[PDB]
This record gives C-alpha cells, structure tokens and sequence, in this order.
C-alpha cells in the first residue's frame, strides 16, 4: 500500500529554508500527497496536502512536480522545533485508498548556527554529594557527533540543543557519568568525540 | 466493479 | 457505439427480523452481470454472465466486502431516514441507491449518475455537474449538508470519471462478442378478426438488443398516436427482448396500415405491412 | 478539541483485560487505530468508516477487538494483555476526505511480572565554577536514575514556578543494563542561567520528574513501598561559589 | 410513501407451436415496493421450481422482475400467472393469451 520514498535523514541550519523531497512515482489522478510530521513519539501531526497545484499555509509549502511523479515539502525558516520525523502519504479517495500507510520517512535534524563555539567538559559535583559527579561537555558547534562508550558502565547522553531566551543565546550540550569511581571526565568525552581545543579544567 | 465507498444518508 | 454500466441496490428494513436485506445488481447497458444478496448463506458478489466470469478472486472477495459494508451502512440510514420523517419503528421501507456511467463511441465519459430514493420517491440526487446535490425535501437537504460537509461529492466524482469509464471498457473489451453485436430484431406482422368488421393489427418485434426499439403504425401515410397499443419492452429471458404494438382497423382496409421498425441493429429503418396468407 | 484517547499512560501486569478509549472530534464519520512499536514504526490496526469496520487486516489474529457503537466512541480491547502487546496506540478521526488528525495517543506496557517496577531517583547537580568562571553562565544538570518502566516527564520549577527556557532533555532516556532485558532507564536533563542568576542564593531550583506506575488500587505483596504513578524531586539553592 | 401497482405479461419466450419444449414467462414491473408474491399455474395447479431474475428496478424506482419456467404447451393445456401484493385488494390472475 506504501507508496512513497524519502530520504531517510536529512538536515537543516535553523532559520533557513529546509527542502524535504519525496517521490510517488507510481501516484494516481485521484490521489491527494498528504505531509505529516511526528515529534517524539506524539501524535503525528497534519502539515499539508496537495493535489497538483502548489499549496502553502501557515506550516509550509508543498510543490508537486507537472507530471506529479514526485514533490518537495518547504520548510521556510526551519526553527529547532521543526526537528522530527517527516511523512510523505500518498492518500486516495475511496475507503482501499483512505487511510494512511507510513513509510520510512526522513528525520529531519535541525541544527543552530554556533557563532562562537566554545567546546568544554566540566564537571559538576552533586548537591546531595554521595562522592558522585557528572560530566558535561558544552558549547561545542552543531557540526559534532557524541558516541556511545563501548563500556556498559560509563553513560553518555546524545547531543542536546538548549535555548536561553533572557539572552538569544544557544548552546550544545552531552551529558556524561558512571558510579565507578576511577572514572574521570577525561574518558567519556576522550572518545575522539572533543575537538583538539576543548577547554579541560580541573 | 462497484464503487469502493460506504456513504450513509 | 456509446454504451453505460448501472449499480442498483435496494435495502428493505424489516423490524420483525433485525437486520436488514440488501440487494444489488451491475448492468453493462442491458446485460446484468453480478448480483449480490445479504440474504444468502455466505454473501457473495455472483457472476450473471460469461464475459465477467475470467475475473480473479481478489475481484469477487474485494466486491463482497463492499456490499457487506454497504449493507450495514444502509441499516444505519434507514434508521436515520426513520428518524428524520419521524416514522415509526413498525413499518417496513425501502431505500433505493443508483449509480454509473455513460460513456461514448470513443470511450471518454458523456453522463455520470449518483442518485437516491427513499420509499419509492426520489430523495436526493448528484447533479450533472458532479458537484452539487439536488435534494427533495428538508430531510434530503440534512443529508445534503452532511454530505457537503463530508465532501462526498467528490469521492462519487473520483469514481465515476475514473474507476467507472475504465471498468466499462474493460467490461466491453472482455465481452466485446455479445455487449457489442446488436441482434436485430425478427419482425412480423399478424391480424386477428375481431368481429365481421373490425380486426386487430398486431406488429411483432421479437429476439432484439438492446432493449431500445421503436414501434408506429401508420394509417395511408399518418400514425395512430390514440389507435395503437402498446406494451412495454419485456425479457425473453435469454437477454434479448420483445414489443408489439397493435390497431383496431375497419375490415376491407388493410393495407393502408404500415408497421415502422426502429432499432439500432436494423441496417435501415424497415416497414411491415400485413402480408395475408 | 482534537481527538481525545483515555488512558494515557498504562502499566498493568500481563493477563489481563487492557481497554482503550477513543472520542472522535465531533462531526466526523471516519475513525482509525494505529499502532506504534520500534520495529514497525506506525500501522493500521482498524479503520472504521461510518461505525462500520472497513480495514481490520491489521488487527492481531486473536485477543485484539475494535468495536464503534456510536459515531462518538470507539475501544480497543486486549485480552489477556501480553507483553508483546506493549507500544502506543494511537485514535485518528476524520471528516469526509479532510486531513486525518491524531489523537495524543494512549502508552501501554504490559510487565511480565509487577516485580520489576520501580520509581526514579533524582539528583540535582550544580554548576561547576569552570563554567562560571569561563563563559558568565551555570548549568544545572538533574539526572534520573533507576526507574522501570521509561513512562517519565522532566521539568524544571525556578522560584516554584515551571521554567522552559534554557533547558534541555534527553528526548528518549537510557538504558542502565543495556544488553539485559527489563532494565531500568536513566535520564538527563540541563537547566543553563546567568552566573549572576546562580550567584543569587535565594533562587530556587527544583528538578522535578513525573513518573507513571502502578495504581494505588493495584496489589502488592513486596516488602517495598508500592511503585506508584508518583513525583520524584531533587533541588538545589544558589549560591556565591 | 408512493405504492406503485405491478403491470403483469405472461407470454412464451419462443413463439409457441404445441408439443415443442418452450419457456412460460411473468414478466411484472412497475411496482412498488418489492415484496411481491408470483406464481406459475398449468391448469389451475402450481407449476414447481419456478425461477426469477435478481431484483432490479427502472429509472422512476419501480421494481420488475421476471418469473419463468420450462412448458411444453399442448391445445387444450391452460397458463396463468398469479400475482399478490400489497397494492391488491385481491391477487391478480392473468392468463396466457397464446397471441400476446
């Protein structure tokens, strides 16, 4: 029934414009191209639906080729929240044809722009202080990939995107600990996951 | 082929 | 040339017995083809001609389906209609649905139909247009709201301009040996005394497709439109049809009545007159 | 009013009768159940149009009925409830040929045995005064740890009030015994102010995580405190070092 | 609700020479609605395992059917056909006029 194809991940600078291509070559005249998107397990949420004139609305912008074999979901100035898994369904018009059947989608990561990256690793004592402590490697550029330790018993979070409005500023964030304590920051976060400047106090 | 709907009145 | 294909259901409520019976039946012009009935021991959709019996399983299984949901459905709008006339729940009624397709020579769409009665009377109807609903009373005009609400006008239009043209060519392909030919009628004409001066003229037409035909008789050179009777079109039972028509003519006059034959397998129009043995 | 799906979170011992509920939005004739697990990624469980069920070939062949008695309600029901049952199950509406709308969805985890339920602990842990010193700002990092099952939700409360600004969470927690199955999750979140706004020792901070469990009306013959849908807080004050 | 009353022929579908195999026709149309009750007779008596076509009806809603069954019509051998429905005060009885 499944009757589209999509990137499967995708990604975007935020406040530009993100381009999420889609191809149902196979598409009938009476069936409609429906864009759905899907942010951490909620419900999926409509976007837009066209049938072969451009659509655009108060979300985005949906372009269907002339001969309809394929289209393009717009995003216009993508934000962090526009992050998520994006739907491309063909839907037709009568009850074999009206419901949706998801394919793969394409995942669509959202990344700020780091005017001046500042990569570090700290580390924070805690307030209860049971001698455990956590690790936190901040302020790197979006362009950086944190890995999982091949340990079972060391931890790291994946990368996190945090906004301070009171300032308009945006900060990357990985999250690293264990309870064994021969474990300092200097491993987690020495995975050649930092880069050559990360600032190391401490 | 009969029309693949189910309208009700 | 310019054929059509008809879906017919009725739906009879029966208050003395649940649910309801639900019939319908497929016309490929004046030839059925498939039958179904909710009354059956396992309901299916049928075969009621050769030419339609190659099709596959998923055909038969996919159109039971929609009968049976088409049924309940109708169940359903029976109960609505009760409910918007205010009837009571004793008597039994009848709701009629009609769909399908005209197309032409070449094979693009002339005519679609989508149209609905309730009791025998008409209840609401799509317009020639395929957008808009005609509707015959305020009770039509609350399933006219919901239906444009429901958009359903274009769903029967997606159909009908699509599936339904394409389906018939099908049809016409697959069965292009009878759904194509035109049996010509077999004419004769025939004369019955009915005293010592008058005598009924009777002009035969027996054995044709399709079922349209036309019959005149005809006085020196002018037509009986108040002598001739007339009965309606009926089935031979073999899917060709009969007419005749029939005067009342003073005895000593008859040859001065011509019979006129009208049909499409007739290569001209043809002309009869009583041939006295 | 969207779609509107009850309950919202279950954890419920295997064995027995699991029912979902779904009211549609008001005015529409079409309903439809998806499911959504890991390895399928969201499929068509029933599709009903006009109370009439038209597409049930996604329906589990035994122990799964969807029934529609009236245009406004719909269930799902489970019997008996089985481990390989646990996902999300989500209630679509639609009107005509209009945009299908989701509900928000009702979170289902059948446990093979109560035993292994368990409510988080938090932790708060506070800047450190590299960061202070380095870049004029702090971040506060809260961890969850221990709690089985992932049914949790992180917030921040500065100065008792919820804050969204500056934060961040793990959108999904961890695994703590990843290759062991029924192991407990953890999860990370951080809360970045001014130094200055650190430095203050009368604000208030406050990590607080929501977690779904047993009922108060479910049984319980352990020594431990019944695991219960419960809140788990840790805090922190401000402080000039 | 609109009642409509059945217009009833009874005819052969060949043209009918005696002693040669032949099929008996009740052809009723025009009614409404649907519940109707027809029946074949040689004789007076009950001719068994009569069949009819499947339930349409005409552009104005009106019902028709066709019942018939294999005859071997003779000289002296009377056809009928009878009719009941609910737009009768009594069931209507036509017989087979050979010449119509």
């Amino acid at each position: 029934d499944a009757k589209t194809t999509q990137p499967p991940s995708m990604d975007c600078a935020e406040g530009r414009a993100a381009n999420l291509p889609c191809n149902h070559s196979t598409i009938s005249g009476n069936e409609y191209v429906y864009w759905y998107r899907q942010i951490h397990s909620q419900g999926p949420q409509y976007i837009i639906h066209g049938l072969k004139n451009n659509e655009t609305n108060e979300m985005a912008s949906l372009i269907i080729t002339e001969d309809r074999k394929s289209s393009t979901l717009i995003l216009p100035h993508a934000t962090l929240r526009d992050t998520a898994v994006y739907y491309c369904i063909v839907r037709g018009l009568n009850n074999a044809g009206n419901m949706l059947t998801f394919g793969g989608g394409t995942r669509l990561m959202v990344k700020p722009d780091i005017q001046n990256p500042d990569p570090a690793v700290y580390q924070l004592r805690d307030s209860k202080s049971s001698d455990k402590s956590v690790c936190l490697f901040t302020d790197f550029d979006s362009q950086t990939n944190v890995s999982q330790s091949k340990d079972s018993d060391v931890y790291i979070t994946d990368k996190c995107v945090l906004d301070m409005r009171s300032m308009d500023f945006k900060s990357n964030s990985a999250v690293a600990w264990s309870n064994k304590s021969d474990f300092a920051c200097a491993n987690a976060f020495n995975n050649s996951i930092i880069p050559e400047d990360t600032f190391f106090p401490s | 082929t009969p029309q693949d709907l189910n309208t009700m009145l | 040339g310019s054929h059509s294909m008809r879906y017919f259901y009725t739906s009879v409520s029966r208050p003395g017995r649940g649910e309801p019976r639900f019939i319908s039946v497929g016309y490929v012009d004046d030839t059925q083809f498939v039958r179904f009935d909710s009354d059956a021991a396992s309901p299916r959709e049928e075969p009621r001609a050769p030419w339609i019996e190659q099709e596959g399983p998923e055909y038969w299984d996919r159109n039971t389906q929609i009968y049976k949901a088409q049924a309940q459905t109708d169940r359903e709008s029976l109960r609505n209609l009760r409910g918007y006339y205010n009837q009571s729940e004793a008597g039994s009624h009848t709701l009629q649905s009609m769909y399908g397709c005209d197309v032409g020579p070449d094979g693009r769409l002339l005519r679609g139909h989508n149209q609905y009665a309730y009791d025998g009377k008409d209840y609401i109807a799509l317009n020639e247009d395929l957008r808009s609903w005609t509707a015959a009373d305020t009770a039509a005009q609350i399933t006219q709201r919901k239906w444009e609400a429901a958009r359903v006008a274009e769903q029967d239009r997606a159909y009908l301009e699509g599936t339904c043209v394409e389906w018939l060519r099908r049809y016409l392909e697959n069965g292009k040996d009878t759904l194509e030919r035109a049996d010509p009628p077999k004419t004769h004409v025939t004369h019955h005394p009915i005293s010592d001066h008058e005598a009924t003229l009777r002009c035969w037409a027996l054995g044709f497709y399709p079922a349209e035909i036309t019959l005149t008789w005809q006085r020196d050179g002018e037509d009986q439109t108040q002598d001739t009777e007339l009965v309606e079109t009926r089935p031979a039972g073999d899917r060709t049809f009969q007419k005749w028509a029939a005067v009342v003519v003073p005895s000593g006059e008859e040859q001065r009545y011509t019979c006129h034959v009208q049909h499409e397998g007739l290569p001209k129009p043809l002309t009869l007159r009583w041939e006295p043995s | 009013a969207g779609v509107i799906q009850s309950p919202r979170h279950e954890v419920t011992e295997m064995g027995q009768e699991v029912t979902l509920r779904c009211k549609p939005i008001s005015g529409h004739n079409s309903l439809f159940w998806y499911r959504q697990t890991m390895m399928r990624g969201l499929e068509l469980l029933i599709y009903f149009n006009n109370n009439v069920p038209i597409d049930d070939s996604g329906m589990p062949e035994d122990r799964f009925s969807a029934k529609m008695p009236n245009a406004s309600f719909s269930t799902l029901k489970i019997q008996p409830s089985e481990p390989r049952d646990s996902a999300v199950y989500f209630c679509a509406s639609s009107l005509g040929i209009d945009a299908i709308y989701f509900g928000e969805g009702s979170w289902l985890t059948v446990v093979e045995d109560l035993k292994n339920v368990f409510p988080p602990e938090v932790a708060v842990f506070e800047p450190s005064e590299a960061e202070i010193s380095h870049t004029q700002k702090a971040t506060l990092v809260c961890l969850a740890t221990g709690f089985y099952p992932d049914h949790v939700e992180l917030s921040w409360w500065v100065n008792g009030k919820e804050v969204h600004s500056g934060v961040c969470t793990d959108p999904q927690p961890l695994k703590e015994q990843p290759a062991l199955n029924d192991s407990r999750y953890a999860l990370s979140s951080r809360l970045r102010v001014s130094a200055t706004f650190w430095q203050n020792p009368r604000n208030h901070f406050r990590c607080q995580v929501q977690f779904y469990g047993l009922s108060e009306n479910d049984e319980w013959t352990q020594d431990r405190a019944k695991p219960v849908t419960q809140i788990v807080s840790a805090e922190a004050w401000g402080r000039a070092d | 609700m609109i009642q409509r009353t059945p217009k009833i022929q009874v005819y052969s579908r060949h043209p009918a020479e005696n002693g040669k195999s032949n099929f008996l026709n009740c052809y009723v149309s025009g009614f409404h609605p649907s519940d109707i009750e027809v029946d074949l007779l040689k004789n007076g008596e009950r001719i068994e395992k009569v069949e009819h076509s499947d339930l349409s009806f005409s552009k104005d809603w009106s019902f028709y059917l066709l019942y018939y069954t294999e005859f071997t019509p003779t000289e002296k051998d009377e056809y009928a056909c009878r009719v009941n429905h609910v737009t009768l005060s009594q069931p209507k009885i036509v017989k087979w006029d050979r010449d119509m």
